[PDB]
């Protein structure tokens, strides 16, 4: 279709636009990607092509990627416009909007539920969001939550917050499947508290922060290639989760350490915190 | 299976219209896409390619034909680009451009080939990973009574009939379930002639076959009937 625009939805920049046959709103995100001797990047091709190929599922908790279109091209430069159904709201706007005290713990629940359907059935298709953030986990009228901006890193690739980030990716040590599991450890304590967990100017501010609450990892833990060594952060000891997030019952609290784990490989993943007994 | 009914909602998305040669097409005609057809299997079997290659081609071929008409001079580039765009999607060395323009005598140019890659992308609106055959063979394999042993050589006759099918009219007709079950019956049926003793899959494979696809077992029977008439010649 040739969606004409309605408005801006904000920022790399999205716009809302109407479809002229459904009626429907829309959300078009434009990429640019290189033009090289062997025309459109293998990665661009098979990261869309999979993307579109996850719409068969037709997964409640994900956004759908309804129409792609190459728009411009140039000698050293593609232009990608993907488009998606539109979602009115993001989390944080949902968030910000409750008024005192804050979400029901069964609202809560039932976020945190759809949020792990949603992050589960990416984990099956082999994509890891990497930047999971309540601005990317969009709201719908109904309260449906759906994922969105993900599968995109290769083209993307080719400034932002530090506060979701897992400790893997900030110490530069395996990238990896557990990172968005580490974000939703942050976004789960965000709904209690109403505010980031942890907010880091730096790479090495956000790991003091995230050692705050954690405490400091024994040298076992520690993995074994580090950009910033361990004797770089003070002995800080485990802080209990109660004290900085409030009204969680205790099993909550442990379902919220199995995520805020530092070793991914202990960490909890997104099928087994579904499980939890919280859930 | 779920995914199994997710692949078969796939495929009617990615289904091409069976009367482009006269709604669509003003020049292109089939004997033209069996000789492009022919062509592309031939550069997928001297280049050594996976073997999904080529009916994943014919695929973007069929469902580009029922969008866009095409010049019968620029039915060789189109077959050339859709090679191209099914190697980077299926393969992990693709095919380059001026390896695929060599096969074409360097009549185009790879230049020619980018443009019709962006033309090809979008008018399949980036439905790149397309369900082939060779998908719904393997999902009949798993649910078929067969040791491993008899699993490898149906599917080798399998995807040669499939191979077969794609260069035929009957690939734009039949969803790839339907090519993939008919092609997975004759094969059954052939093996089962050579070895009577062994395959006994055969019994009432359409019917089996027609369960897991929802169809009707006489357009499974057709299907499988027209695949055999083709192996004759
Ligand atoms: C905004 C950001 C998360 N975003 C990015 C980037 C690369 C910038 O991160 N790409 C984005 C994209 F492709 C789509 C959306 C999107 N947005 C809405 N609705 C918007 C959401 C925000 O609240 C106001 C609503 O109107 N609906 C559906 C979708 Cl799919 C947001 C995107």
């Amino acid at each position: 279709s040739r969606y004409e625009p309605v408005a801006e939805i904000g920022v790399g920049t999205v716009y809302k636009a109407r479809d002229p046959h459904s009626g429907h709103f829309v959300a078009l995100k434009s990429v640019r990607v290189p033009n090289g001797e062997e025309g459109l990047p293998i990665s661009t091709v098979r990261e869309v092509a999979l993307l579109r190929r996850l719409e068969a599922f037709e997964h409640p908790n994900v956004v759908r990627l309804m129409d792609v279109c190459a728009t411009s091209r140039t000698d050293r430069e593609i232009k990608v416009t993907l488009v998606f159904e539109h979602v009115d709201q993001d989390l944080r706007t949902y968030l910000d909007k409750a008024p005192p005290p804050g979400l029901p713990a069964e609202t809560i629940k039932d976020l945190m539920r759809q949020f792990l359907r949603g992050l589960d059935f990416l984990h099956a298709n082999c994509i890891v969001h990497r930047d999971l953030k309540p601005e990317n986990i969009l709201v719908t009228s109904g309260g449906t939550v759906k994922l969105a901006d993900f599968g995109l890193a290769r083209i993307y690739s080719y400034v932002v917050t530090l506060w979701y980030r897992a400790p893997e990716v900030l110490l530069q040590s395996t990238y990896a499947t557990p990172v968005d599991m580490w974000s939703v450890g942050c976004i789960f304590a965000e709904m209690f508290r109403r505010k980031p967990l942890f907010c880091g100017n730096s790479e090495a501010d956000q790991l003091g922060k995230i050692f705050d609450l954690i405490g400091l990892p024994p040298e076992d833990d520690w993995p074994r290639d580090v950009s910033l060594p361990r004797g770089a952060f003070p002995p800080r000891g485990p802080r209990p989760v109660q004290s900085v997030v409030p009204e969680m019952e205790e099993s909550g609290a442990q379902l919220l350490l199995e995520m805020l784990t530092f070793n991914p490989h202990k960490r909890i993943s997104a099928f087994r915190a579904l499980q939890h007994s919280y859930l | 299976d779920r995914v199994l009914r997710a692949m078969l909602k796939a495929e009617e998305t990615c289904a091409p219209s069976v009367s482009y040669f006269k709604c669509v097409q003003k020049e292109v005609l089939p004997s033209m896409r069996k000789i492009v057809a022919t062509w592309m299997l031939e550069v997928c079997e001297e280049q050594k390619c996976e073997e999904e290659v080529f009916p994943l081609a014919m695929n973007y071929l069929d469902r580009f034909l029922s969008l866009e008409p095409v010049k019968k001079s620029r039915l060789q580039l189109l077959g050339a680009t859709c090679m191209f765009v099914a190697s980077k999607m299926k393969e992990t060395i693709p095919l380059t451009a001026e390896k695929l323009c060599i096969y074409t005598d360097n009549s185009i140019r790879p230049e020619e080939l980018l443009q019709m890659e962006l033309l090809l992308v979008n008018k399949l609106k980036w439905n790149l990973a397309a369900m082939t055959p060779h998908d719904f063979i393997e999902h009949f394999l798993s649910k078929m009574p067969e040791a491993e042993e008899n699993k490898q050589i149906i599917r080798k006759h399998a995807q040669t009939f499939v191979a077969l099918c794609a260069t035929d009219v009957k690939f734009i007709s039949n969803p790839p379930s339907m090519v993939a079950a008919g092609s997975v019956v004759a094969a059954v049926q052939g093996l089962n002639l050579r070895s009577p003793n062994n395959f006994l899959s055969y019994y009432r494979l359409t019917r089996f076959l027609s369960r897991v696809i929802k169809c009707d077992p006489d357009c499974l029977r057709a299907c499988q009937e027209q695949i055999e008439a083709l192996l004759e010649s």
